[PDB]
C-alpha cells in the first residue's frame, strides 16, 4: 500500500 | 453505499494519515487500504478502510494510475473534500  | 463528500483537515507538517490500494493498472478504484492513529483522516471521522476515494479536491482520481493518486494526494493541503463511496 502507499502511505499519505 | 452512496457518495460522501468528507473535509478533512491537515497542518503542513503532517500527512494525510491514510494507505491506499489500486487503482487504474489494477482495475479497481484507488482505496483506503488503513487509517492511521490520530492523523488527519482518523481525525474527521469521515474516511474509513473499504473506502474508494473517486476524487480529492475535485481532481477526478477514477482513472488514475496508483503512482499518480498518491502524488495528486500527497500536494493537497489544509482543508480538503474527499468524495468517497463505499460499495
Amino acid at each position: 500500500d502507499s502511505i499519505i | 453505499g452512496p457518495i460522501r463528500k468528507v473535509l478533512l483537515l491537515k497542518e503542513d507538517h503532517e500527512g494525510l494519515g491514510i494507505s491506499i490500494t489500486g487503482g487504474k493498472e489494477h482495475g479497481v478504484p484507488i482505496l483506503i487500504s488503513e487509517i492511521h492513529p490520530g492523523q488527519p483522516a482518523d481525525r474527521c471521522g469521515g474516511l474509513h478502510v473499504g473506502d474508494a476515494i473517486l476524487a480529492v479536491n475535485g481532481v477526478n482520481l477514477r482513472d488514475t494510475k496508483h503512482k499518480e493518486a498518491v502524488t495528486i494526494l500527497s500536494q493537497q493541503r489544509g482543508e480538503i473534500e474527499f468524495e468517497v463511496v463505499y460499495v
